[PDB]
């Protein structure tokens, strides 16, 4: 490449990160965070715990 | 092995160091411009001799592709493009003879000393000075003697020089497989693609002359009412029925008539429009002037500009010790780079320029979806075209009023109309039987249709022939007048000039026709029109990959080369010009002069 500040618009260079999913049937690791709720005590409630 | 296959490789491989070498040139003539100082040079001048040396490979290398089975039209321009070997066919001794002699030249051209003969102490130059002695003068010996001395103190030693320089020309342009040198002047106007779009280097040595002829009586008029203006002015010295003198025209050489509006100004109580005032009262900066002049291409249609041209590019202002250029230049470096280099101040005349310069930019632009050698104009008169195109545009007073930039109150009439409208043509078509004649000239100097004696003398007979001017005092073959020009000892194509005006208003009519307007056509105004905008664009992306045939068909009607349009817009001139001049004859014969 030649990049440089005085690049116009697409000459400069830019950074791209593709991220690829793959599921094999192998136990997964790889999952997003998951929300947890408060917890109230002393009340007839439904609770997934 | 197949070659029309393996040159994209060649071609793109080319192109790629070609990139960025150039950009690296490019950035170090602006950077040589901007700042004039002695590190700067080392630098250009490396970049330029590298970029050179460079060159000089691929264009050696272009040769052995056989440029007679490419089906590609755009491959095979680009290749014929670099298939030229320019002046390296020569021997040493013939080309470094040329390179001195065009050294040499130039040097001299810049080096014109003239002196007052009673004070031999005080020459003077081209720059102001001896420049302005012609530029705004009245009386009669100090136009002659200056006019003199300008073409005897520099007009006589350029003569050598020209006739050997000729003939080298014209031997190069032998072993280029050219009759005559005239043919490579007119090989940028020349296209033999496809069918219907084919046109002759030739050709244009006949249709140049053809639509001039039109104009011709118009131009009488005109000529007529500048030698009875110049008697009104300089009684006892023009006859009615000859022509006017040289060193009255007003210039230098008599390129034009700008200085002598003036002395011929039509009505003096009706003044110019000029805004200056406007500007100036509301404090109208040079940022504001560009940024109130960028929404015009919007309101066409063309896109917004690129972020990070005002950060590469200066404006205003070098100010303090770190000196700048102020010749006006729109620096396209490469790789989607724009720049601009003017010194802008608050002026009309400047209001004007910066939009010539901004739609530079524009078809700058516009144009960059070519490759590295097709990103450039289809010959020499589109670039210019678009440039005068929106600096016509914006010497519209109704744009004026409609930006606020005037009172809404203006009660504008014919009188001023036509005096604006004069003051347009005395130098619009004025000078195209100048520039006709100069090219026709160095066409027949160049075809050797004459001997080296016979030069200059039928250069005055058809001089007077054509313009009417005479010579002040009789000349001998010792002088040399046309080579005591700029665009002449600098090997300068000059038809650019003549062809440009012809599609200036060939594409102002287009434009006019595709914008919805009804009346004049130099009241005609092209703002707040995006059908137009469209037209345009069709074809300043195209670039060099089409042919100028085509070209001028996605804007004009019609791609034939008649003066349509100049006829339409001095047409109020025409018919004020008509009934002024009943009783004096129009036009002129070449057998009157100030000396007889």
């Amino acid at each position: 490449y030649g990049f440089q500040p005085t690049y116009g618009v697409g000459y400069q260079p830019y950074r791209v990160v593709v991220l690829s999913f793959e599921l094999l049937h192998a136990p997964a690791t790889v999952c997003g965070p998951k929300k947890s709720t408060n917890l109230v005590k002393n009340k007839c409630v439904n609770f997934n715990f | 092995s197949t070659i029309e296959e393996q040159a994209k490789t060649f071609l793109d491989k080319f192109n790629h160091e070609a990139e960025d070498l150039f950009y690296q040139s490019s950035l170090a003539s602006w950077n040589y411009n901007t700042n004039i100082t002695e590190e700067n040079v080392q630098n250009m001048n490396n970049a330029g001799d590298k970029w050179s040396a460079f060159l000089k490979e691929q264009s050696t290398l272009a040769q052995m592709y056989p440029l007679q089975e490419i089906q590609n039209l755009t491959v095979k321009l680009q290749l014929q493009a670099l298939q030229q070997n320019g002046s390296s066919v020569l021997s040493e001794d013939k080309s470094k003879r040329l390179n001195t002699i065009l050294n040499t030249m130039s040097t001299i051209y810049s080096t014109g000393k003239v002196c007052n003969p009673d004070n031999p102490q005080e020459c003077l130059l081209l720059e102001p000075g001896l420049n302005e002695i012609m530029a705004n003068s009245l009386d009669y010996n100090e136009r002659l003697w200056a006019w003199e001395s300008w073409r005897s103190e520099v007009g006589k030693q350029l003569r050598p020089l020209y006739e050997e320089y000729v003939v080298l020309k014209n031997e190069m342009a032998r072993a280029n497989h050219y009759e005559d040198y005239g043919d490579y002047w007119r090989g940028d106007y020349e296209v033999n693609g496809v069918d219907g779009y084919d046109y002759s280097r030739g050709q244009l040595i006949e249709d140049v002359e053809h639509t001039f002829e039109e104009i011709k009586p118009l131009y009488e008029h005109l000529h007529a009412y500048v030698r009875a203006k110049l008697m009104n002015a300089y009684p006892s010295y023009i006859s009615p029925i000859g022509c006017l003198p040289a060193h009255l025209l007003g210039d230098m050489w008599g390129r034009f008539w700008t200085n002598l509006y003036s002395l011929t100004v039509p009505f003096g109580q009706k003044p110019n429009i000029d805004v200056t005032d406007a500007m100036v009262d509301q404090a109208w900066d040079a940022q504001r002037i560009f940024k109130e002049a960028e929404k015009f291409f919007v309101s066409v249609g063309l896109p917004n500009m690129t972020q990070g041209f005002w950060e590469n590019s200066m404006l205003t202002d070098p100010g303090n010790v770190q000196k700048a250029v102020c010749h006006p230049t729109a620096w396209d470096l490469g790789k989607g780079d724009f720049r601009i280099l003017m010194c802008t101040k608050v002026t009309m005349d400047d209001f004007l320029t910066a939009h010539h310069e901004m739609g530079h930019i524009q078809y700058d632009m516009a144009y960059a979806a070519q490759p590295f050698l097709l990103r450039n104009g289809a010959n020499e008169g589109f670039h210019e075209a678009v440039g005068e195109i929106m600096s016509l545009s914006a010497a519209t007073p109704k744009h004026l009023k409609s930006i606020g930039l005037l009172s809404p109150d203006f009660q504008e009439d014919n009188e001023t109309e036509i005096n604006f409208l004069l003051k347009q043509a005395l130098t619009i078509v004025g000078t195209l039987p100048f520039t006709y004649m100069l090219e026709k000239w160095r066409w027949m100097v160049f075809k050797g249709e004459i001997p080296k004696d016979q030069w200059m003398k039928k250069w005055w007979e058809m001089k007077r022939e054509i313009v009417g001017v005479v010579e002040p005092v009789p000349h001998d073959e010792t002088y040399c007048d046309p080579a005591s020009l700029f665009h002449v000892s600098n090997d300068y194509s000059f038809i650019r000039y003549y062809t440009r005006t012809l599609y200036q208003f060939q594409f102002q009519e287009a434009l006019c026709q595709a914008a919805k307007h009804e009346g004049p056509l130099h009241k005609c105004d092209i703002s707040n029109s995006t059908e137009a905008g469209q037209k345009l664009f069709n074809m300043l992306r195209l670039g060099k990959s089409e042919p100028w045939t085509l070209a001028l068909e996605n804007v004009v009607g019609a791609k034939n080369m008649n003066v349509r349009p100049l006829l339409n817009y001095f047409e109020p001139l025409f018919t004020w010009l008509k009934d002024q001049n009943k009783n004096s004859f129009v036009g002129w014969s070449t057998d009157w002069s100030p000396y007889a």
